[PDB]
């Protein structure tokens, strides 16, 4: 039974009794820099199992009424563990990543949610004539949540649903790594993200790699004295960490 | 001189179609676009699962 | 000199030619290639992936996930048409803006068989057979489930698996058709019926969202390269 | 070579295959053909996506700016011409570039300049050929003030001459990024304290574009209207995405109004009649 | 003749071509070849050779020896930062005219590895050890030693051996930067402190000079031609 | 071929190996690396220093000179040029020239010519395309004194005709020096007694450059620009030395204004704090 | 004819790179500017002393 | 370059010439050839094919 | 190069006669016209019978 499947990676694992497959980012799987592609001279670190692990972020309800969220890394896990130390002492740093959405319901309960990585999710302002803050595109590991109507704020990202902030097609974003959760077959989704980028390492905090969307598609439902609550947990573990340019930690 | 012969593009008049080519800068930036590249591999987008998926099997058992 | 006569057509300026011209930055050294994830070798990589299709394009729902919303409910409907639309891939609203369609509307010439895989979203308990059918130009639209079943058509059996491919067979007159397909070039139409029906046990919906995906097959291909009209402006932007 | 799968021919079926049924939760596209789903006939089919190739798509020339720049010094008119290089002023070569993520490449430049006299009651001239001179000044060099600022001695920067009459003046250039590739998308800052730019202009910078008329005057005003062309070759494309829906507001970023996913039509079930003899 | 057609860029004049032209001076003997001492065939071979470094460049200094010099002094000096700079090889006022800076202004992009020789010129008598530190991009510059050795440092022991030289490694995300850096293709800063104190016996000067060399390595390289913004006129010399 | 020196990785280290440690008196530029100072990875390097040979650095067409005359003989105006060639009269290219002591290489010389028509009331003519004469004339030969002197029959002088509308006329010349190589830089004067001409003035002479306009007369004033371009080629340097640092103030000497050795700030410990979230 | 075919810069597509040349004057001075001599010796200014300094030595003992 | 010398009758336009010329639509996939029946290759072809003669061409 | 010669049309003074051609263009499209190609089938359209019928001999019978 291809339905059961266990991830191992560090001192974690994760277990899986309805699962569908494994999506391998664009085909590759997570790798170390190799020397006829590196320029940071200085030999980075490795802390292997000490910061590749399964990390938790804050669950999230799924509502009828709920019109997505979204989480942007390395940011959302810069106060997690160790890779979140690394990423302060270092001014380098490059990783891979397994996703694992959680949710599951029940065979009375219906609805479909799209999981989606999107690599460079630069995002557009509520308010064409201004900017976003930083504050507004990723606050840790506390996700942000899609609209299903537009928005006014200031500098808050444009959070209407059907454009996924970003001024395209919702339906679209299946051309990126992805899988559903479709609650009658599903209970969970696994992706896992090679380092995609136009250079060999960057900074954490100052570059959002790429934005984790879970946007659903058929509107979560049931009927009377069934669990109203289904939350929606996201998991995720560093691969291949590697990090250079040591120096005095990063003040928030 | 360094010429080099490559195959034209089918013509109108099919079912001497070769075309001759040579350089003369020094940096490859110079020289003409290359239309005649056909590689694919769909299955990065199409078919990026871990466990291979045979068409005429269930997606999930 | 060599003596030369000059032809027709010199000193031109196409934005589509094709020559050798020397380089602003002689002995510029590029930056080291890198292998990097995901890359793209021709346009039909794209056309050939799966994307959400806005069947339910109503005016009221241009704006709201809706749009792909495809109801199916439990109780008789028989006789009742629960979708149908042309096969205009890049001209048809309903895929004009689809990955596929997308990218269509970068050609004026289309090729090939196109695959709506269709997927049942209500509960695990929901059980039904619709009735998947494709009616190539020439006759009018399904009016009833007979006349639909005459053409091209799949029976879904809702279960385990949730999906279900509908492949439409490239059936046209000329090898190509245009991407502004007219009653010429027209591809005929998708109507969707049920076989039976949507049984439920009690206490579970009785309203279930059914997606719909389409994408190129490996026998699919464009050909004449044009400008898109889904953008322009007014004026240099800033 | 770039051909297309043929269509094997298919007969009758009755076993257990389901190449029909699948689950598209396994984020996996289908891989079905006619041939699964029904009796198929054999084809040879000899169509090509050669034109679908990344390199026939955008190594065709598409116009990025433009402006004008007069002659005689009158009012407050630029005699001169400056550009911060970038392809995101043009709706129509942007939203291409933009289908993808990251870009490597080496490009074609090509110059379409126009000059033209503006209206007057008494201007007989009889001014000779108009020559230009378009420079190019990477980030950091000393930027023109006027017609006849220093910079202009093209020491080191390259620089083209060019007068009216003959073909437009180009040139092609290698691949100038500091990165291993251009990026379309940067979703991320200027600085570390994760502020000040936003996105491309956060790292993009091709340096600057200057142009002037090399002639000393004109007795009657006149005015000449560059048009900057790019035609992208020996291509090279990463990460795919969505096309741009809404339409392009600002060119330093991706802002954009609610767009509606499609046109809108009677119902779903709406299939115009046209067949009424 | 042979039928041909001119492509665009005819007769154009770029300054940056390379093609072949008649010589207006047919059969000119040139003078003999002498192999003169000196000759250069890569100006990097400039920029690989050390110069002192203006460090104290401060406005009362800028026509002084004193911008060379970087006084250190006996007595406790503890969590005092004896001088400090960012790493704009040809931006930062401090780099910005040496022999290596003074040739990166010729080029936009640069990429390699950065030799600081550091010279103590007290007296024989004078010792003392001090802390060479460097910090990449990403976090404040740093206020105390102890922040400052968290980074790539060197602890220079003052003896027999006058110099003493603090590498500065490539430590880069794209493998070039611009030579007029911003904050996205920052370097990081430098910053000396005090390892321990500089001794000295009776009878002998407390305030001591520091001289600072800057050079690349054989890792180095420029890359953008530009023209240098450290010259220029308003009219025709005479 | 013209590939950078790769960096070896380097481990942990406790030995008497000093290469840290130096003496810059000896007059030797450290030849250490990171690998020498610290832990270091493998990484190939394949960047290369060939946009960094003198070749390449030199080998660019840059502006050297620029004159006007006019076509009818109205005033006290210049019909014709005169120009006694050297690359002191712009700075740009003369100060690239003078990061050598001597210098050898043939040269390729462009030539920009742009006419115009002088404003006025009444000036509507019909003015055929306007052909222009240069003429080289080595020290010693004969010098014309009009627009119709004898000199312009370019018996054995090197002269081009060009006429507006076509391609900037060009010409390639060898190397002309008396000496073994150019010199940029003569610290000694051209009289035995140690007095005269100091400097370059006191030992180079190219010859002059002379152009004018073919054509008889306008009938209205009109004038020309021509710009004298050096590119050159084949080169060959020696004696590297300090830029220039103060601006060039005459062209026949190196006279110059104490300058300051660069720009100030705040302090020796200055470095501002571009990090604030 | 005198054709000399030799190898052109890197592209932006690496990782028939090559060009042909041909001289049609009679001078030297007309050729074309020689951009690929790529000859290094940085010892005259970096190192021209007399006694070979080992780098991991002391520069006086 | 090549020292070239521009021969009388260039730039110009004959509606008989015969050179070749820069295609606008680069790797255009041309649609497979099909065997059609009743080809012509020559003219005369068609010359040689009997068709009714009208003798009678009165005005009537 | 990818050179073919072929023959010239008789001149005005027959009872050296051949060309050179080399294609520059990667398009078919681009070549010349082929103004050289005989070949003939009245057949087709004159005698377009199912029974071949001999000249000397009746036509029915
Ligand atoms: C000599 C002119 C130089 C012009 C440089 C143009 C570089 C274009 C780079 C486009 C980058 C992008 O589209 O992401
Ligand atoms: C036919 C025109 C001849 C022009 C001769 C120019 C010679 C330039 C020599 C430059 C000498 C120097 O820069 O030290």
């Amino acid at each position: 039974s291809d339905r059961v499947r266990s991830l191992t990676l560090g001192n974690s694992t994760i277990t899986t009794q309805e699962s569908a497959n494994v999506v391998v980012g664009y085909g590759r799987w997570p790798e170390y820099l190799r020397d006829d592609e590196a320029t940071a001279e200085d030999q980075p670190t490795q802390p292997d199992v000490a910061t590749c692990r399964f990390y938790t972020l804050e669950s999230v309800q799924w509502e009828k009424n709920s019109a997505g969220w979204w989480w942007k890394f390395p940011e959302a896990l810069k106060d997690m563990g160790l890779f979140g130390q690394n990423m302060l002492y270092h001014y380098l740093g490059r990783a891979g990543y397994t996703i694992h959405v959680q949710c599951n319901a029940s065979k009375f309960h219906q609805g479909c949610l799209l999981v989606v990585c999107v690599p460079e999710a630069e995002m557009g302002c509520s308010q064409t004539d201004k900017e976003v803050a930083a504050m507004n595109l990723t606050k840790g590991e506390a996700a942000h949540k899609f609209e299903p109507t537009k928005t006014n704020g200031e500098h808050t990202v444009q959070s209407i649903v059907c454009n996924a902030g970003m001024g395209v097609g919702v339906g679209n974003l299946t051309i990126y790594p992805h899988q559903w959760i479709n609650l009658r077959t599903n209970n969970c989704a696994t992706i896992v993200m090679p380092y995609v980028n136009s250079v060999p390492m960057d900074n954490m905090f100052r570059h959002y790699n790429f934005t984790l969307m879970v946007i659903p598609f058929a509107p979560l439902d049931y009927a009377a004295q069934a669990s109203e609550y289904v939350p929606v947990t996201v998991t995720i573990a560093p691969m291949c960490a590697e990090y250079n340019g040591l120096r005095l930690a990063y003040q928030q | 001189m360094g010429a080099q012969v490559s195959t034209q593009k089918t013509g109108a008049h099919e079912t001497i179609i070769h075309y001759t080519n040579i350089n003369y800068y020094k940096d490859a930036a110079s020289n003409s676009a290359n239309r005649q590249d056909f590689t694919q591999d769909p299955g990065k987008f199409t078919e990026p699962v871990k466990d291979i998926m045979i068409k005429t099997m269930p997606a999930l058992n | 000199g060599l003596p030369v006569l000059n032809t027709p057509g010199s000193n031109q300026f196409m934005t589509s030619d094709d020559f050798q011209s020397p380089s602003a930055m002689p002995q510029f050294d590029v930056t080291p290639h890198m292998d990097i994830p995901g890359e793209v070798h021709n346009l039909m990589e794209i056309a050939e992936v799966d994307s959400v299709v806005p069947v339910n394009n109503i005016k009221a729902n241009l704006q709201s996930m809706d749009a792909y919303h495809i109801e199916v409910n439990t109780g008789n409907y028989q006789g009742e048409k629960i979708f149908a639309f042309q096969m205009q891939p890049g001209l048809e609203s309903v895929f004009k803006r689809t990955l596929m369609g997308e990218i269509l509307n970068y050609y004026a010439h289309w090729s090939g068989s196109i695959k709506l895989t269709f997927t049942f979203c209500g509960s695990a308990m929901a059980t039904g057979k619709l009735l998947l059918a494709y009616s190539p130009p020439g006759a009018d639209v399904p009016a009833t489930r007979k006349q639909a079943m005459l053409g091209t058509h799949m029976i879904w059996d809702i279960g385990l698996q949730s999906s279900c491919v509908l492949c439409i067979p490239w059936i046209s007159q000329t090898h190509y058709r245009l991407v502004q397909q007219d009653e010429y070039t027209s591809a005929g139409n998708v109507t969707c019926w049920y076989q039976t029906g949507i049984v439920v046990p009690p206490g579970t919906p009785n309203k279930c969202v059914v997606l719909c995906f389409a994408s190129a097959c490996n026998d699919f291909s464009v050909r004449m390269l044009r400008d898109t009209p889904f953008i322009g402006q007014t004026a240099l932007l800033q | 070579i770039a051909r297309v799968a043929d269509t094997v021919a298919s007969g009758p079926s009755n076993s257990t295959s389901i190449p029909a049924l699948t689950a598209v939760e396994t984020g996996h596209t289908s891989q079905v053909e006619p041939s699964d789903t029904m009796q198929t006939r054999h084809v040879k089919n000899y169509h090509s996506r050669s034109e679908s190739t990344v390199e026939n798509f955008l190594s065709r020339s598409a116009c990025v700016y433009i402006e004008e720049y007069y002659t005689k010094d009158q009012d407050n008119v630029n005699r001169y011409m400056s550009w911060t290089i970038n392809a995101r002023r043009m709706v129509q070569l942007r939203r291409k570039f933009e289908l993808f993520t990251y870009m490597r490449f080496d490009m074609e430049i090509t110059f379409v300049i126009t000059s033209r006299q503006l209206p007057g009651t008494s201007i007989a001239q009889d001014m000779p050929p108009l020559t230009h001179q378009i420079m190019y000044i990477p980030p950091g060099g000393p930027v023109p003030n006027s017609v006849t600022d220093f910079a202009w001695q093209t020491s080191t920067n390259p620089s083209i001459f060019w007068t009216e009459g003959n073909a437009p003046p180009r040139m092609s250039i290698p691949f100038i990024s500091i990165g291993n590739a251009y990026s379309n998308f940067y979703d991320g800052w200027s600085h570390f304290s994760q502020n000040g730019v936003y996105g491309y202009n956060a790292l993009n910078n091709m340096g600057k574009l200057y142009a002037r008329h090399v002639n000393k005057d004109t007795p009657y005003q006149m005015s000449s209207t560059i048009r900057v062309y790019f035609k992208p070759k020996h291509i090279r494309v990463w990460v795919p995405r969505p096309p741009r829906l809404s339409p392009y507001i600002k060119s330093s970023n991706v802002n954009f109004n609610p767009t509606n996913l499609t046109d809108e039509r009677s119902s779903i079930t709406y299939v115009p009649d046209t067949i009424r003899p």
